[PDB]
């Protein structure tokens, strides 16, 4: 989690990025994941690479990403990372599929390479 | 796991 411009970049964080923040299921990823807080002890042995919407954010108003794709891997790592700590059918997971369908849904509007 | 989160409210 440390921060530090294409078409498609652009678009990562004027379209994309904006329909996951304002969505109502989307205050769980608004933040780094808090393992006391949450009392969650096996949350750090098993995510190795954690990842959140604000981090997401900030690099791209850093200019962090050289590419698309990086980005794009970012907002992968994050539900990849909800889908292998929790269960299937918990509150959480249902709330990450539904993140990631209006993700995909954005991104296939994104505009082609070269 | 996290809990609930309010889904089905």
């Amino acid at each position: 989690y440390i921060n530090t411009l294409t078409n498609q970049l652009q678009f990562l964080q004027r379209v994309v990025l904006k329909a996951l923040w304002k969505h109502g299921f989307s205050w769980p990823f608004q933040q780094p994941v808090d393992a006391v807080k949450l009392k969650l002890p096996d949350y750090y042995t098993i995510i190795k690479t954690p990842m959140d919407l604000n981090t997401i954010k900030k690099r791209l108003e850093n200019k962090y990403y050289e590419k698309a794709s990086e980005c794009i891997e970012d907002f992968n790592t994050m539900f990849s990372n909800c889908y292998l700590y929790n269960k299937t059918g918990d509150d959480i997971v249902v709330m990450a599929q539904a993140l990631e369908k209006l993700f995909m849904q954005k991104l296939s509007q994104m505009p082609q390479e070269e | 796991g996290k809990g609930g989160k309010g889904l089905g409210k």
